[PDB]
């Protein structure tokens, strides 16, 4: 099943005695204020940050380290066409057209295997892959850690 | 390290793999500390990678989503009021390192008040270097183990960054085998066009409203936007209305 | 039309309002017959508007679709051993009728096989205003009662066709108020990029295929592609895969 | 719920000389074939068909008829965006901008009402409209026999 409440019940949570005590946090009782899914002044209080990752990229994918980019297909926030372009800008070749893969009798999502890097988008997946679909999710991690491309 | 074992979260259904919390100090002086949770995979798939996970925001923890409504081993019932299993956990087959960053996020936390309002990208990665290096000391079985970093959205930017550094660093106890970003920033001017070509082209704004976005935000940066940029995105935003931005067919919660 | 009426269908549950079923000659030459099939509203909602409702195809009966697995009032059992009725059927409020045009689809049939392989757009609509001018005749308490003419896909052809000729034509005792089209063409061109960008747009074909539709199909119409248009579609076919194409998030069936 | 098997019962269904009979069809088992839910043949060997159907459009427009056009958005067979592109060929004046109408709590999709005709979209219907979102599908009958604008 889904919920979209979820966060509602970890701020819950965390934010017992109990629990903090079992995860050895707040040792003190010194962090003075209660536990947030997200810090609202940080995020309000952003400094430096790059316009493109690209040149690391680059020098990454020089570096022979392994690259995977992902996308579930139904978020609004960082959309599977802005990745698209994004991906298209580092000018790599193609070693393996956009294709359908497949996870037991349906298709998860597809990917494109490019020299150097493999993208893979999540069929019907939001922001957060896992949430959404979780057994596709883990497919793509397993293949990932294996650095075989996702099956058809 | 043996002190950061957890014996059990209350509610907490039992389970066949160890799990580990606590504190690490990156900037003794500023008293800046990253609080971490490694949930590991269960023995016969030992010695499995270690995986490295990172959520976004910024200012998003890595402990509430990554571990505990994504792939994490547990999901947190209703009122919070207890765990369950999550099958599809990704412990199953590695040894994942969640890490709450910046400090100011989550559980970590800094000494130094101003630290919460100069956060910025550099100071983060040098930040989760230095949590690593350390963090492998406290861990000493992990030195050498594969190692591969991954995360969401903001994380686009983290991820990278911090794979950058580990990499020049050339630390040899840290095995790093590659990364993995998903739905993640990457470079902002495409990232601008694609997504609003991507809203357009599911239904959510007007053609006008698209066209002005184009024009506000081209030249802007995802996260520093200019006033003309907002404002074409404050109409977007009405036009979109009561959904779930990160899942538009999936419902709104209540 | 008292003749028309039907006691009830095997398998069908107990209803609130009378349906009618039979047929109307369109071409006495030729001996074309056209199906229909109206159901209509509960007595309390009377006297409702009258709406005729198209599949396309075209080729595609109005029974099958629409009045089988959407709009109508029942859904039928699987292996087909009965019905279930819809509670969401348009029946609630208006009259619908459905017709299976043209002749040759689903029960409607032709005496000159010829017309098989010879039907368009045109003959179609002469067809089906012959076929309305008759059916009032048989209904005459329906005359001058609100009308609506409605359906998808192909029948974006079909409706304002259609609608033209009633239109034009001036009878009275149609009282022709309006239409509506739901997912259908309207202009070849502007569909086919349309079509391409969103396909693209949802992560269904490779960055080349789209570049290629454009490339072949531009020119041509939307149901008689050129052998360009259609090798770049025979690709692209090929990256979608097994999904349903008419509904992209739900399953194939099995 | 769900059932993407539909046809099969249909096809089953309508077969039956029990069903026909009740029908008043194939009266004299005169129709020399099974009954299919769509005619192949007709399908292929289609004739005449203008390309466009925008100067009828602008002839009933013109007329004072009443005119709607939707679209379920997850449809990829004639989607979203092809009636998007073909609607704003019209070149019609805007009324009311592209907004979200609802039923009940959730958004039933979005809508634009120009002069002389109104464009509505299904969220999350596929190409068959009532089979994906009955509900919603029925509130767009009623409003649109009323000539009332969707709902905010
Ligand atoms: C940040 O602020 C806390 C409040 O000062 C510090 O906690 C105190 O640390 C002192 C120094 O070593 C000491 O006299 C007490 O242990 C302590 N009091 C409490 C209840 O927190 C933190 O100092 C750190 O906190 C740990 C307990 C331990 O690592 C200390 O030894 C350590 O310096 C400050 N946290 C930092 C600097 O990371
Ligand atoms: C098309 O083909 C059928 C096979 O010829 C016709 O049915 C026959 O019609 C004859 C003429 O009026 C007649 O001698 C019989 O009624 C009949 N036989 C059977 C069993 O079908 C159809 O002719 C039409 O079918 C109806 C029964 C009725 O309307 C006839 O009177 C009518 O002409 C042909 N259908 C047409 C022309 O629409
Ligand atoms: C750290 O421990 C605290 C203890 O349970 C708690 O900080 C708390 O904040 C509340 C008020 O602002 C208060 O209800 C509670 O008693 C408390 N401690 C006080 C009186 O100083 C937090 O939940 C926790 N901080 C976190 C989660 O970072
Ligand atoms: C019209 O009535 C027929 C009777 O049940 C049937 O046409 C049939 O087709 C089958 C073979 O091609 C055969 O199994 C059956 O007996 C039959 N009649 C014959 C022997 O000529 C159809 O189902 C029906 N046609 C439709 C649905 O248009
Ligand atoms: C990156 O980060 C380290 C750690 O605080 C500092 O030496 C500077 O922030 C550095 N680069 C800069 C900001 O120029
Ligand atoms: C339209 O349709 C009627 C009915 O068969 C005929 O007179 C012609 O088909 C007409 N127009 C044409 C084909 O030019
Ligand atoms: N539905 C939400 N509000 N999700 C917020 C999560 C985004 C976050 N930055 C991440 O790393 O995933
Ligand atoms: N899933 C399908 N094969 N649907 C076919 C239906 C299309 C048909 N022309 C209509 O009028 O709706």
């Amino acid at each position: 099943s889904y919920d979209p409440c979820t966060e509602r019940y970890s701020t819950a949570y965390y934010n017992r005695r109990d629990v903090q005590m079992a995860l050895h946090a707040n040792v003190t009782g010194a962090m003075n204020y209660t536990w947030a899914t997200c810090s609202d002044t940080i995020n309000t209080h952003w400094h430096d940050a790059p316009r493109s990752m690209l040149p690391i990229y680059r020098e990454l994918i020089a570096a022979g380290l392994r690259i995977w980019v992902f996308s579930g297909d139904t978020d609004a926030v960082v959309p599977l066409t802005a990745t698209r372009y994004s991906i298209g800008a580092l000018g790599l070749p193609t070693t393996t057209s956009w294709y359908p893969w497949y996870d037991d009798q349906e298709v998860g999502g597809w990917s494109q295997v490019y020299k150097g890097l493999t993208l893979v988008s999540v069929r019907g997946a939001g922001h957060e892959v896992p949430l959404h679909r979780p057994r596709q999710a883990l497919v793509l991690f397993q293949y990932f850690l294996q650095g075989k491309p996702m099956p058809g | 390290h043996a002190a950061d074992r957890i014996a059990r979260l209350p509610g907490q259904p039992a389970v066949d793999f160890d799990m580990y919390s606590g504190y690490i100090t990156v900037d003794e002086g500023a008293g800046r500390s990253l609080f971490y949770l490694l949930q590991e995979a269960p023995e016969d798939a030992q010695p499995a990678p270690l995986v490295l996970w990172l959520n976004g925001g910024p200012g998003c923890s890595s402990v509430a989503y990554g571990a505990s409504e994504e792939l994490g081993a547990f999901r947190v019932k209703p009122r919070g009021a207890g765990l369950v299993l999550n099958e599809y956990r990704w412990n199953k087959v590695a040894n994942v390192l969640f890490l709450d960053s910046p400090a100011g996020v989550g559980f970590s936390y800094t000494n130094t008040s101003s630290d919460i309002y100069t956060s910025g990208d550099n100071r983060t990665a040098h930040d989760s270097y230095a949590f690593l290096a350390k963090w492998f000391e406290r861990f000493p079985h992990y030195k050498y183990r594969d190692f591969y970093i991954a995360g969401e959205s903001y994380a686009g930017h983290y991820v990278p960054e911090l794979s950058q550094l580990v990499h020049r660093s050339k630390n040899p106890v840290i095995n790093l085998k590659g990364f993995m970003v998903g739905n993640g920033l990457i470079d902002d001017y495409h990232d601008y066009v694609g997504t609003f070509e991507f809203w357009w082209n599911h239904g959510i704004v007007s053609d006008d409203t698209y066209r002005r976005l184009k024009e506000a935000c081209l030249h802007d940066s995802f996260i520093h936007p200019s006033p003309a940029c907002d404002a074409a995105t404050d109409v977007a935003t009405a036009e979109q209305g009561n959904i779930d931005m990160y899942s538009l067919y999936t419902p709104v919660c209540n």
